[PDB]
């Protein structure tokens, strides 16, 4: 019979054994296993996504972004187990580098020196350029889905939320609602929720940055409004001008009933703080999304001028168009596209 | 966690030269 773990069927055998317990979450159960046939180390997520359709949605989206990126900064998929008929397919296992830590339990342990900061940063740029440049947004960017290993190297995961949306069409009033953790979402996906952009991740990244500097979160709301709340009372009421960019008429309103606050100083929040970090932190952290710095010019600040190189920093060879969006589909024909998705790894050991 | 090593010992940083 399979390997078990925490009355858990673990069905990865033989080629992956020795399991053992990472976590779990609404994504499913992650263990550590030893790769037998390439003698690695990898870590194995378990997924039962196939009674409900959203779960379903995610799993496929995440399988088709990871299975076509390559990139050194993302988490690639080693490998994908599943049953060989799609009557038996009820789980599904995906294989990855096992990675030594993440950025999360890091900032529970350790003060970052200014140069560990920078790097790291750089390196989640150079990451989120790729899934850019590819037309994706990661939408749930946050320290415990940055792994490290103690080298220092990098790598984005945690794909479930993530999603294609081409350039070429108006995606407003189409995009799913409350996306992101809540203490690292964007403004505007309170204030315009069906409506918001790729820059959504350039925020996430700048509460990464926060966070990096002084080792708590920047703005940890108890609750949805609340969140705004806290938004606000670092950055200040919105302009007028920033206000009239919010199309929403309902939004508008609701920001315009809150008591004025003013902007705190960056440099009160973080004393001790590089300069130029700063300076990004404040670029990313911009309340309208349409003056929020681009990855590009992010990478380009000088925070990260010794790092900065476009010739080793990859882009995405053919970036993902509209096609691939149109998964609104019953969770039965999304179990027929998984299956086929996954067929490039059967048969799989014994 | 900890013992993170210095950024010179990076695959990226090592990779450069
Ligand atoms: C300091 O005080 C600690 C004391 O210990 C000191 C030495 O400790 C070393 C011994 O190991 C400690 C246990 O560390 C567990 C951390 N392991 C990982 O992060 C391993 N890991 N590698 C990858 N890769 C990975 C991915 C995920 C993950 C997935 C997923 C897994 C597998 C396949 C696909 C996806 N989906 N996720 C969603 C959200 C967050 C993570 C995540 N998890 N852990 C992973």
């Amino acid at each position: 019979g399979p390997e078990m773990v925490r009355g858990q069927v673990f069905d990865v055998g033989p080629r992956y054994t020795n399991l053992s317990y990472i976590g779990e979450g609404a994504y499913g159960m992650v263990c550590s296993a030893y790769d037998n046939v390439n003698k690695v180390r990898v870590a194995i997520k378990k997924i039962s996504p196939f009674e409900h359709q959203t779960y379903c949605q995610r799993t496929l989206r995440e399988i088709k972004i990871l299975l076509r990126f390559r990139h050194e900064n993302i988490i690639g998929i080693n490998d994908i187990i599943r049953a060989p008929t799609i009557e038996q397919m009820k789980d599904v296992y995906i294989v990855q580098d096992l990675m030594e830590t993440d950025l999360y339990k890091l900032l529970k342990t350790q003060h970052l020196s200014n140069d560990h900061i920078c790097y790291f940063l750089y390196q989640i740029l150079r990451g989120l350029k790729y899934i850019h440049s590819a037309n994706v947004l990661h939408r749930d960017l946050k320290p415990s889905n940055l792994l490290l290993n103690t080298t220092c190297d990098l790598k984005i995961c945690d794909f479930g939320l993530a999603r294609v949306a081409d350039p070429d069409h108006d995606h407003t009033g189409f995009l799913t609602e409350y996306v992101a953790t809540r203490w690292y979402r964007a403004p505007e996906i309170m204030l315009n929720s069906k409506g918001y952009t790729k820059s959504i991740d350039i925020w996430s990244v700048g509460c990464i940055l926060a966070e990096m500097l002084s080792n708590r979160p920047i703005f940890p709301g108890k609750h949805y409004l609340d969140q705004l709340n806290h938004i606000l009372g670092i950055l200040g009421s919105p302009s007028q001008e920033d206000l009239n960019c919010i199309i929403n008429l309902k939004a508008r309103n609701y920001l315009l009933s809150l008591p004025h606050k003013n902007k705190v100083p960056w440099n009160r929040l973080f004393p001790n703080a590089d300069s130029k970090a700063l300076d990004l932190l404040d670029k990313m952290l911009t309340f309208n999304p349409h003056k929020r710095i681009e990855v590009e010019q992010a990478l380009a600040h000088p925070y990260l001028e010794q790092y900065y190189d476009p010739s080793d920093e990859p882009i995405a060879e053919a970036p993902f168009k509209f096609d691939m969006e149109l998964d609104d589909l019953p969770k039965e024909k999304l179990k027929e596209l998984i299956f086929e998705e996954t067929a490039r790894f059967q048969p799989g050991y014994r | 966690t900890a013992q993170l090593k210095p950024i010179e010992s990076s695959i990226l940083a090592q990779r450069r030269v």
